[PDB]
């Protein structure tokens, strides 16, 4: 007579057991890790359809120079005026760099030419710079690959006493944050496994609950990782740093979750004298169904966030859902079997002590007495963290999120020790005309759009062809300056403090319009403009940001509530659930914004909010959602009974398994990436707010207010036939 | 109508769900927080529970000064056997 699912299950654990292991074993034998996949695959962090990338393609192409937008490098520095040895060494080692050809492109030689010579040396005459192109696109596995080669080329050969060598650039940056995320992801899954260990020993007081805790979640974490690694094998998806991070820490957190859950429930159970088969079947009625729905949630938020245009959510999408979904089926499947198997085993989970009754049944009460003051003071403390809004300002470059140890940081401040900062990254720009500039009417109109380009405010220098610093030894510039078929010309740009800040964003409009109107009023006019570098890269992120995070979050909302839809059935329960996690973010991300910018003095980046808001988002409904479906449970005796048998009933189990998620997300600050670390802290603080106020004072007593409409379209009575004394 | 001793039984009822004392340890003569033990947010739980399942309303103004089960039982008794 008992349902057939959990006979099912319960008749069939040890293959079940079987299977698992096997499937296991054999994904993480035949397939190789997941970091050596991750690394495989590596996605470009620019969208192909850019106007920058489309721009730098072209300057690749009409000038043969390559056709990857990726660029590198060299710095020489030395506490000496450079010498003669120096040249030498300089030159034997732009031949080696040549010598190759698979990775390096092109190069260009500025210091060995004596008409330009001041171009590459410093205002003291101590350093020197080179530029080489390397081939593929930034951030891609190819140019880490040429860049790695060309570290290892650079530094066979021993430089003279007294000088070193550095590398610079994007593409180096890009390696080494590569490479720091590989080691954080290690040492994050160290702590967190050990801060898992000490919170469930410190809740349950039983080493071998915790020990089956542990197996239950490592065994899912093994099945999940498994899985996304053989999913990426073979081509079908993309991958970067972000998504494995998130992936491994958030598989093992729900995994944790699920199994406090279902033994919480199964020990609640059991307390009140019931057998072992009739607790097991208790919690499996009571909680399938409320776990499956908490999946599917999670699952359909990452997917809408896979709805987006920037590459990096757009990996983001899909192997989150994927690990979901393997993670849900693999606890809804395993958590009973290994549950039904070890409590047959005599006394292996009995329960030890009861951890509250009474003031969870006061507090209900306290609720039920006064919902409005309640529900008021809960509003005013949501609101006010919301207050601070004003004062938000992001922050673009990475270069100061990252530790201060690795080569590209110490070749920025070396250059930056003789050389101003702008000069590491400058801009190219590029006029193309139908015709040869070889008659002085064409050199007048190159010099007189130079000096409208000079003119505009916050350009530091500009290089042409007539200023090559701020006949055979003329013609050397020609080929460096015009194309071979003499029908385009570009121009080197230099920004004045940082090249990166909203004023050098803002500045390339700027700059475009001014050569668009020195343009008007020539012989060249129709002319064709494009320019090249890492600001215009970055333009067209922070032009796309805003609409990429409305779209992404706009649909989550709308498929949150259809799912609670379904699951409860009824429109003002799903909209209450909505509305006060809507309500909550504010103060979530007031929190954050005072812990971070004011305090610390560090500014949020712009991948933050568009990763928080969904997680947040799709945490904060579950615990919503199960104190809906106790409370619809314990409703049949009477609304204001069964508000308090069902706070008293589900109340610690709640708190418990929102202090382990918070704890466990709160342990990214260990990470070398900032970024991990703004994102771990922020859903901390803000589950940490969600599950002390919203899940505990407003739904509960917006419900008490409410009444019966709270179940609408149902139809359901307040005083249930009042009946005789006994 | 209702006897003292129906009154009485639901009352222990509701005591032993509540806080756990055993129904045959409840006597008129006995005070709430002197001698059983309950706070006030355990007499709003009882007052609840009291009006879900049978139904009697007893505002807290006069709930305050309410202290034994004697004069408990004689408002119930009073409330449901004068109807008004």
């Amino acid at each position: 007579a008992r349902p057939f699912i959990p006979r099912m299950i319960r008749t069939f654990a040890v293959p079940i057991i079987l299977g698992w292991l096997v499937t296991i074993a054999v994904l993480n034998v035949t397939v190789p890790q997941l970091e050596t996949v991750g690394q495989i695959q590596a996605v470009s962090m620019s969208p192909d359809a850019a106007p920058s990338m489309i721009s730098m393609k072209h300057i690749g192409k009409v000038f043969e120079e390559g056709d990857s937008d990726s660029a590198a490098m060299i710095v020489l520095e030395g506490q000496r005026p450079l010498g003669d040895a120096a040249h030498a060494f300089y030159d034997q080692m732009i031949g080696r760099l040549q010598a190759d050809t698979t990775h390096v492109q092109s190069l260009q030689d500025f210091w060995g030419d004596p008409l330009t010579a001041t171009g590459a040396q410093s205002s003291d005459g101590k350093a020197a710079y080179v530029q080489v192109k390397l081939a593929g696109n930034q951030g891609e596995s190819l140019a880490n690959e040429s860049v790695e080669a060309v570290k290892t080329i650079v530094e066979r050969l021993a430089p003279p006493p007294g000088v070193k060598v550095y590398v610079t650039g994007s593409a180096a940056l890009v390696a080494d944050q590569q490479q720091a995320g590989d080691r954080s992801l290690q040492v994050i899954e160290a702590v967190t496994f050990t801060v898992i260990i000490v919170m469930l020993l410190l809740v349950y007081r039983s080493i071998i609950t915790s020990a089956i805790m542990l197996t239950m979640v490592v065994l899912g974490l093994l099945a999940t990782r498994g899985g996304v690694a053989f999913l990426g094998f073979h081509r079908i998806i993309g991958l970067s740093t972000f998504a494995t991070n998130l992936l491994v820490v958030l598989a093992i957190a729900a995994a944790t979750d699920y199994a406090i859950f279902l033994i919480g429930r199964y020990q609640e159970a059991r307390g009140l004298g019931q057998d072992r088969e009739s607790a097991y079947y208790t919690m499996f009625g009571g909680t399938a169904h409320v776990v499956l729905g908490s999946g599917l949630t999670i699952a359909g938020a990452t997917f809408c966030l896979s709805f987006t245009r920037l590459p990096y959510f757009q990996t983001l999408g899909v192997p989150l859902a994927i690990g979901m979904v393997i993670v849900v089926a693999a606890a809804l499947t395993l958590g009973p079997a290994i549950i039904a198997v070890t409590s047959r085993f005599g006394k292996l989970l009995e329960p030890k002590r009861m951890a509250r009754v009474r003031g969870w049944r006061k507090v209900g009460a306290a609720i039920v007495r006064w919902p409005g003051p309640i529900l008021v003071g809960a509003v005013a403390l949501a609101l006010v963290g919301l207050l601070t809004l004003p004062g938000y300002r992001t922050n673009y470059n990475d270069r100061n999120y990252l530790p201060a140890d690795l080569p590209a940081n110490e070749g920025y401040a070396a250059a930056e020790r003789h050389f101003s900062q702008a000069r590491m990254n400058p801009e190219v720009l590029m006029v193309e005309s139908d015709h040869d500039m070889r008659n002085s009417a064409d050199f007048l109109v190159i010099n007189k759009i130079a000096k409208a380009i000079f003119a505009v405010e916050g350009i530091s220098r500009v290089q042409a062809i007539t200023r090559p610093d701020g006949n055979p030894d003329f013609q050397r510039g020609l080929e460096q300056f015009l194309s071979p078929d003499g029908h385009a010309v570009r121009f080197i740009i230099s920004h004045e403090g940082d090249p990166m800040s909203q004023a050098g964003i803002a500045r390339i409009a700027k700059i475009k319009t001014a050569a668009k109107e020195a343009i008007k009023g020539t012989p060249l006019e129709g002319s064709a403009i494009y320019l090249g570098g890492t600001a215009a890269m970055f333009k067209d992120l922070s032009d796309g940001n805003t609409y990429d995070l409305m779209i992404a979050g706009i649909s989550a909302l709308c498929l949150i509530f259809i799912i609670m839809l379904i699951t409860t059935r009824s429109v003002v329960a799903a909209a209450v659930i909505v509305g006060t996690v809507v309500l909550s973010l504010g103060a979530s991300f007031g929190l954050s914004v005072l812990i971070w910018q004011h305090i610390l003095g560090i500014e949020l980046h712009w991948l933050v909010l568009a990763m928080a808001v969904i997680i947040l988002l799709a945490v904060g409904a579950d615990y919503n959602l199960l104190l809906v479906a106790r409370l619809k449970e314990e409703i049949h005796a009477g609304i204001n009974t069964g508000i308090i048998r069902a706070m008293g009933g589900s109340g610690s189990v709640v708190t418990a398994a929102g202090l382990v998620f918070a704890f466990t997300m709160m342990s990214f600050a260990v990470s070398e990436l900032t970024v991990m670390a703004q994102v771990g802290t922020t859903i901390g603080m803000g589950l940490l707010f969600d599950t002390l106020i919203v899940r505990s004072f407003m739904t509960p007593s917006i419900a008490a207010l409410l009444g019966k409409w709270f179940w609408w379209p149902q139809v359901v009575r307040q005083r249930p036939i009042p009946q005789p004394w006994p | 109508a209702a006897t003292q001793e129906e009154i009485i039984a639901g009352l222990a009822e509701i005591i032993e769900e509540v806080t756990g004392i055993e129904p045959s340890e409840v006597t008129p003569e006995k005070s709430f927080v002197d001698d059983l033990d309950i706070d006030s947010l355990s007499m709003v739980e009882i007052a609840v529970q009291t009006e879900d399942k049978y139904g009697v309303k007893i505002p807290d103004e006069d709930l305050a000064g309410l202290r034994t089960v004697g004069d408990v039982v004689a408002y119930i008794q009073k409330l449901e056997e004068e109807n008004p």
